């Protein structure tokens, strides 16, 4: 329930799991504040790679706050 | 202040300072010389 | 993406000399004294003075600094009399024994008797609006933190009124700012409504828990520390909750599970003051927080995620529904009336669920105990949110008539609805029959069987029993919610479905309610006035356009007395006069609601409590056998509780008898206007013109009687008026003698 | 640096636009220093106010005060501090010093102009570029004296207006005529971690206070003759990466230096010396643990000092990489 790897292993699992829905299913998704490249994950921007990252950890808390009482 | 002059004696708020005036003499007279049924 | 214009109207004292400027035909002269009517008619018709969406939008957002000042100085008054004249310090020093007053009266022509004695000693008028309970939740302790905070209240009122002026006269937004409506309403759900639950949930962790802890303990006045104290040493803090020692490196990492002791689910209300725990409600207001930001976003503005609304609303289409809603984002950014309509309807069946809550699960430490308290803000909270629906249906005829453009939105939901108006208002009228039939003729038919002397053929428990059979089944699920499905919840959501009976200071705060046959015939009486006033309200909004009595309705504006004395008669027959019947049939809905609310409450719920265990109750059950007569309700409940108004003379609840007596005086004034009509009055009052022409003092502004609409407003406004201060006097002069 | 001679730079790297003109160059960089001096004086009277005599120094989290706790300003036996003044009185002109650089700051930015070629005075002789090895040298000259005066102000001081506080002992200790030989700091490279040295602490900081007044004299006088060009370079970024590695090294020793030593960094007032721990970062966990979830000031200032001394190094191979002759180059 602490900080541990298996905890930081199913957040970062289903954070990149955010992010592949978010580039599989995002209708606009470039046309924002730009990134600086398109080398982490698609050609998101600024605020797209902010939202995918927090919809990972809203998804984060989700499976290890639905885990850590079960 | 040429419209303050009109707007502080429009009919609402000289009626109200008229009727503020009346109710206050009132009060006073009734503080000062209370329970007067007759003379 | 601010638009800004710079400097739009000068500021000038010079137009407040000349009143009626805003219109085109008041400005030109007074000729007729119906003009100084209509200068009131008229002063917040924003779209009728300028019809350009952009001057009336930044007027009304002016209107709302100014309105925001009188709430902040209305809010600054309050804590101001709660700080120099009430003895909240002394409640506090005895929650349980003397009662609270805010109001100290001057003894001029007698009316000092008003002053009673509360308890300790001070004189004054026992408040019944319970703020008191309110900042003892928050967590007041002496007068001073009062005194700064209607000091602090007050500044925020000039600072609204320099925002306001600052807004219509310096720097006033464009309309492109005003119709940036997804940018508005995720600022809304984050910034206003989730981060003010979040300050919130923050003040009541740190301020209203540690200091709600150790009053409930039992410590004295003058000895509590200073709120601030608690963040200044933490170990104070530390002291009363083990997981402070935690500090915040436990929510991050998500290890929520050690802030249990502090953010508990328990539920129910708090045995030892009877109110809701102060930990309960800091984890909802946190839970609140959280789901509202998330929320927060939802809609795009700058940044490419996001839900623009109007493909949101193009996606919604059916069979049934033909083009769905496509429409109604260009409806609702272009007309404020429809904003105004969706906006009052939620706000008051808000405002109606706030009352629905706040009697069940008293939120706040000493207020169920309190019966005055309870019974005076339910009721009030019943009549704003039922008065907000009333509006709501008048500002969608509105909408109808002068921001309807019907070639926008073809074979859309608004063209669809308005399409079968005959279809939706000939089924509505008939389950308002059918319920009328069912929740009155009941009344009626057991009435008669009372009457005629055969209890055994009514519709009471003992004889023909109607058992509402599907609330008493959720009060049977609400009973076994906690732990079954609700597994982390203590106590119920409320003791009113079922449990034990809380008794705090030897009075009840809450038991559980039972449903029988009575509960069925009211409940059934209050499904047929919420239908009836939605039929008026419905067939004015619909029926505003055109129909088949008069098709040229939406030419004669909104707000017209009648086409006629043809067609049999026309009079009220426009979207206002469906206000105005819908007024009185609020007011009639409303008073049987919080009729029920009291006897119910103070039959079967409210009394005194007894150390074996029973529980006498202050009208002794009245409501199982006797709440199902007409003269049941006249008898044992307007003519036995009315006593306490009627026999309380020379003592301090003296003013609500000659507030009983006016109440009914303003509702029997209003039925001249009512009744009579406007043609008699014109030509009674040009007779005392004559009379005055006689003198030579007739005046030049031409006298003469009020208008048609106008007669009908006056009306129905001291009806209102008289009736609900008939109401209030009753109870809270009855609530007041009961303790 | 590269491409064309004006190149358009927005507001989030806005500071890249007067790395040439050598007139707002110091506005900067003594509005930064007053920042350090503001940091100085301040956040030692913050824990003023915050200072417990009768706790201990290490489990409140108490940074600055330690620090003249070690140099002997009010400490007095046993470990506890007799008068809380003389940590006053150097934060009163901390704070004194961070007004007058602060107010120096406004002067090379308002009223001084954006180069300093136009003068033609004494301020004609202080404009410089990337280019010339000569006007770096007198620059970079300049500073190697006050780097050795702050040795000779520890000698100073050390000898004859104040002692030090040690672990050996435990009380402050005026000592004078340390040792005299320099065989002894060639041998100290292998165990600089726990020096258990008073007398030469001094003692090397008058022995390297004379290399740097070495360092001072000739890089004055003579300019770089070509040695150092033909495998250096001379840029904007390029001198900044020769000290923003060297000042990342720095913080790194002195982040080791925190963790382990018990002499200069006494144990009573920074806490028991930490034992280093590698999980998924290199971080100087503590060896006893806290009641509550707090850490003493030697877990913070040697935690600290490794992770943003660790930005600091990779902030260095941000502009290594730019000063030579490579773009961002987003190819494949
Ligand atoms: C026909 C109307 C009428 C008349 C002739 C009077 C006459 C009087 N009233 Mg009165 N009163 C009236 C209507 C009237 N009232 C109404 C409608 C109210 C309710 C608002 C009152 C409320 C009132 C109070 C509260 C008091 C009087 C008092 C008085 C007496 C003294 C007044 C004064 O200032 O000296 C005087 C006999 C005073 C008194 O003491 O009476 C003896 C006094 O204290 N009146
Ligand atoms: C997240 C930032 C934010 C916040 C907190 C608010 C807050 C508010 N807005 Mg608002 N608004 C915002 C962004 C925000 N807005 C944006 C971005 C737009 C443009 C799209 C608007 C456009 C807008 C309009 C058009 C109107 C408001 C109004 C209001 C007030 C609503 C009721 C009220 O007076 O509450 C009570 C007051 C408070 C709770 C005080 C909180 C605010 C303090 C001063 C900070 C409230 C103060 C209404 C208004 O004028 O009300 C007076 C109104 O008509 N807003
Ligand atoms: C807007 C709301 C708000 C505000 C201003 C604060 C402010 C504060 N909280 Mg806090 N807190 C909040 C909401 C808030 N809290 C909520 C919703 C929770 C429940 C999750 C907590 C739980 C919490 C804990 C557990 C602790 C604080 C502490 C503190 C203080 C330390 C400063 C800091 O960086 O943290 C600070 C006064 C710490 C404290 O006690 O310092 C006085 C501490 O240990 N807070
Ligand atoms: C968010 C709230 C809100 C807002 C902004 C508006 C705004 C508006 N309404 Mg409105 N309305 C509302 C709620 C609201 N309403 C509700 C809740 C109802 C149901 C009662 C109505 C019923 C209503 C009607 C029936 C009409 C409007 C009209 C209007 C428009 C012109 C206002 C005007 O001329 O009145 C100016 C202000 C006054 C005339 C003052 C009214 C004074 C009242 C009657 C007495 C108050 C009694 C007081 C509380 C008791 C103490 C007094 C005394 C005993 C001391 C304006 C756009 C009119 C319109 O659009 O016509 C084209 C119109 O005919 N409204
Ligand atoms: C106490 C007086 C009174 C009564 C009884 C009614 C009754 C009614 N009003 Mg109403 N109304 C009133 C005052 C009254 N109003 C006032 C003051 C206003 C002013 C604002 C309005 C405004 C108003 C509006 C605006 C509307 C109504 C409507 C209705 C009808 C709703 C249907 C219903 O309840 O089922 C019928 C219930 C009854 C008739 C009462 C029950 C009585 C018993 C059971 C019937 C008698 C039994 C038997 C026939 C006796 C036989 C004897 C034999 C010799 C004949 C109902 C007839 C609505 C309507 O007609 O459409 C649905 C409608 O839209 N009213
Ligand atoms: C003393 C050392 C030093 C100096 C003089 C500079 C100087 C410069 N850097 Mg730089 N840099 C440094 C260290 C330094 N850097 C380090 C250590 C890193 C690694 C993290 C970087 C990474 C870096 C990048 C990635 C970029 C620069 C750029 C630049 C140039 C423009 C200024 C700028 O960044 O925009 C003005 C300054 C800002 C916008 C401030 C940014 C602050 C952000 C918004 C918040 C970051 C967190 C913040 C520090 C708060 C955390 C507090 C902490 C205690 C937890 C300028 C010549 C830019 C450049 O040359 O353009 C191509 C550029 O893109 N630098
Ligand atoms: C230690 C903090 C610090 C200091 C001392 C400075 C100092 C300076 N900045 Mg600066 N800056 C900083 C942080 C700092 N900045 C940060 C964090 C950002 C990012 C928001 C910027 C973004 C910024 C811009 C965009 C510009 C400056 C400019 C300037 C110069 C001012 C020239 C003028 O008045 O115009 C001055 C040397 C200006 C400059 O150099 O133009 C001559 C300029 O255009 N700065
Ligand atoms: C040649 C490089 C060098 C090295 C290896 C050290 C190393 C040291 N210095 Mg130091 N110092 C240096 C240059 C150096 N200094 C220069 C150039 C100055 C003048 C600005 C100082 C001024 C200085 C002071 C004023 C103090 C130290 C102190 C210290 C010791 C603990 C601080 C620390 O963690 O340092 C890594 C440590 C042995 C402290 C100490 O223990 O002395 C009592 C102390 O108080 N130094
Ligand atoms: C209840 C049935 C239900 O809610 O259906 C609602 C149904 C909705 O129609 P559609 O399924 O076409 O709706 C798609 C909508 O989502 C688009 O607005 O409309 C009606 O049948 C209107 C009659 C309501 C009155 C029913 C009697
Ligand atoms: C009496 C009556 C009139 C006549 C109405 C009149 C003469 C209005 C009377 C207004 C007088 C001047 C009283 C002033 C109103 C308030 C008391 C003003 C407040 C002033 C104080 C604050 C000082 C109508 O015009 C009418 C029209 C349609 C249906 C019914 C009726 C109706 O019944
Ligand atoms: S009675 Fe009055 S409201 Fe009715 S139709 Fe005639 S004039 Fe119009």
């Amino acid at each position: 329930l602490s900080w541990s790897p298996k905890v930081a292993g199913v957040m970062i699992a289903c954070n990149i799991l955010a992010i592949a829905f978010g580039k599989l299913t995002i209708k606009q998704q470039n046309v924002g504040t730009p990134m600086p490249s398109s080398n982490f994950f698609g050609g998101f921007g600024l605020g797209a790679v902010l939202g995918t990252a927090s919809f990972g950890h809203i998804l984060g808390a989700g499976v290890i706050l639905g885990l850590a009482n079960m | 202040m040429d419209g303050l002059k009109s707007f502080l004696s429009t009919a609402p708020v000289m009626i109200m300072a008229l009727l503020t005036f009346t109710a206050g003499i009132l009060i006073e007279f009734n503080r000062f010389y209370p329970d007067l049924l007759f003379h | 993406k601010v638009s800004v214009d710079n400097n739009p109207v000068p500021t000038s004292f010079e137009k407040w000399g000349k009143p009626g400027h805003f219109d085109r035909t008041l400005a030109r002269g007074p000729k007729t004294t119906t003009w100084i009517w209509n200068l009131h008619a008229n002063a917040h018709d924003f779209d009728s003075q300028t019809s350009d969406l952009e001057d009336v939008s930044r007027k009304i957002f002016s209107a709302h600094f100014g309105h925001l000042a009188v709430v902040f100085v209305w809010l600054s008054g309050m804590y101001f009399h709660g700080a120099k004249f009430s003895n909240y310090e002394g409640w506090l020093a005895d929650p349980t024994h003397i009662k609270p007053s805010a109001q100290v009266v001057w003894p001029i022509v007698g009316q000092g008797i008003l002053n009673g004695d509360v308890g300790g000693g001070f004189h004054g008028i026992q408040i019944t609006s319970g703020l008191f309970y309110l900042w003892r939740a928050s967590g007041f302790t002496d007068s001073y933190q009062l005194y700064c905070t209607a000091i602090g209240g007050l500044v925020m009122a000039a600072l609204m009124l320099f925002a306001g002026w600052f807004h219509y006269h310096v720097k006033a937004p464009k309309l492109e700012w005003f119709q940036n409506v997804e940018s508005m309403m995720n600022h809304h759900l984050a910034g206003l409504l989730g981060l003010g639950s979040l300050g919130w949930a923050g003040h009541q962790i740190h301020v209203s828990m540690p200091i709600n802890k150790l009053l409930d303990a039992g410590v004295a006045p003058k000895d509590i520390p200073l709120p601030h104290e608690f963040i200044l040493e933490p170990s104070k803090m530390a002291e009363l909750y083990p997981s402070f020692a935690q500090g915040l490196t436990p929510f991050f990492t998500l290890n929520w599970g050690v802030y249990s002791d502090f953010l508990t689910f328990k539920g129910g209300l708090n045995p030892v003051t009877g109110g809701l725990w102060l930990s309960d409600t800091a984890h909802h207001h946190l839970a609140i927080a959280v789901l509202f930001i998330i929320a927060g976003h939802m809609y795009r503005t700058n940044w490419g995620i996001g839900h623009s609304m109007k493909e949101i609303l193009e996606a919604h289409k059916g069979p049934f529904t033909g083009e769905g809603h496509k429409g109604l984002y260009e409806i609702l950014t272009t007309s404020w009336h429809a904003q105004l309509a969706i906006n009052l309807a939620l706000l008051g069946s808000l405002t109606i669920i706030v009352a629905q809550h706040m009697y069940a699960m008293p939120p706040y430490p000493y207020q169920a105990i309190d019966y005055a308290t309870q019974l005076s803000l339910f009721t009030h909270h019943m009549w704003i949110g039922g008065f907000l629906i009333v509006g709501a249906g008048a500002h969608g005829a509105i909408f109808m008539v002068r921001d309807y453009d019907p070639a926008k939105n073809v074979n859309n939901l608004l063209d669809r609805m308005l399409r079968h108006r005959d279809a939706i208002i000939s089924h509505l009228n008939w389950v308002c029959i059918f319920l009328g039939f069912h929740s009155f003729g009941l009344y009626i038919h057991n009435d008669t069987m009372r009457a005629l002397g055969r209890p055994q053929d009514m519709f009471s428990d003992t004889a023909i029993q109607l058992q509402p059979i599907f609330a008493q089944w959720v009060q049977h699920l609400h009973t076994l919610a906690p732990g079954a499905t609700a597994p982390n919840a203590l106590a119920t959501a409320s003791y009113a479905f079922g449990g034990e009976t809380i008794a705090v200071a030897g009075k009840v705060a809450m038991m559980p309610i039972t449903l029988g046959t009575a509960d069925f015939m009211v409940h059934h009486i209050h499904a047929f006035t919420i239908h009836v006033t939605a039929l008026i309200l419905l067939k004015g909004v619909l029926y505003a356009r055109s129909s088949r009595l008069v098709p040229d309705k939406a030419n004669l504006g909104f707000r017209f007395p009648c086409d006629g004395p043809g067609r049999g008669g026309t009079c009220q027959v426009s979207g206002w006069d469906h206000v105005f019947l819908g007024l009185f049939w609020m007011y009639n809905s409303l008073s049987v609601v919080i009729f029920h609310f009291s006897w119910k409450m103070q039959s079967d719920v409210w009394g005194t409590v007894s150390p074996d265990g029973s529980v006498t109750h202050v009208t002794l059950g009245n409501f199982a056998q006797s709440a199902i007569t007409i003269n049941g309700w006249l008898r044992d409940f307007l003519w036995a509780q009315a006593a306490n108004v009627i026999n309380s003379y020379g003592s301090a609840l003296s003013a609500y008898g000659i507030m009983f007596l006016a109440g009914h005086f303003v509702f029997a004034f209003s039925l001249m206007f009512l009744f009579s009509g406007r043609g008699y009055w014109q030509e009674l009052i040009e007779s005392i013109v004559w009379a005055h022409n006689k003198l030579n003092v007739a005046p030049a502004i031409q006298p003469r009687a009020l208008s048609i609409i106008q007669g009908r407003a006056v009306g129905v406004a001291h009806y209102l008026l008289g009736g609900i201060v008939t109401t209030w006097a009753f109870f809270l002069a009855r609530s007041l003698s009961i303790g | 640096t590269y491409g064309n001679d004006t190149v358009q730079y927005e507001w989030w790297a806005g500071n890249a636009r007067f790395a040439d003109q050598s007139g707002l160059f110091i506005a900067a960089h003594v509005a930064q220093a007053a920042l350090t001096a503001f940091w100085a004086g301040a956040f030692t009277l913050f824990e003023i106010s915050r200072f417990d005599p009768t706790q201990a120094m290490g489990d409140q989290g108490l940074i600055l005060l330690p620090h003249l706790a070690t140099l002997g300003w009010g400490v007095g036996d046993g470990g506890q501090i007799v008068d809380t003044y003389p940590y006053f009185v150097i934060g009163s002109i901390h704070l004194i010093a961070s007004a007058v650089l602060g107010a120096g700051a406004l002067f090379h930015t308002l009223r001084a102009p954006a180069d300093l070629s136009t003068l033609k005075g004494q301020g004609k002789k202080f404009h410089f570029t990337w280019e010339n090895p000569q006007q770096l040298g007198i620059i970079l000259g300049h500073h190697l004296l006050f780097l050795g005066a702050g040795a000779l102000l520890l000698a100073g001081k050390a000898m004859y207006w104040g002692g030090l506080y040690d672990a050996t002992t435990q009380t402050v200790r005026l000592v004078s005529q340390p040792t005299l030989d320099p065989l002894v700091i060639y041998g100290y490279q292998t165990h600089f971690a726990s020096i258990s040295s008073l007398e030469d602490l001094v003692g090397g900081h008058i022995f390297v206070g004379f290399l740097l007044i070495g360092g001072g004299i000739w890089h004055i006088l003579v300019p770089p003759l070509g040695w150092a060009k033909k495998v250096l370079l001379f840029s904007g970024e390029a001198i900044l990466s020769y000290s923003l590695g060297g000042i990342a090294l720095a913080g790194f020793v002195a982040a080791y230096f925190c963790a382990v030593n018990t002499l200069a960094y006494p144990p009573e007032f920074y806490g028991p010396p930490l034992a280093i721990k590698l999980g998924i970062f290199p971080y100087f966990a503590d060896t006893v643990e806290l009641p509550m979830h707090a850490h003493t000031s030697r877990a913070w200032l040697a935690n600290a000092h490794f992770f943003l001394a660790f930005f600091f190094l990779q902030g260095h191979l941000w502009h290594a990489l730019r000063a030579l002759g490579f773009d961002f180059k987003r190819v494949e």
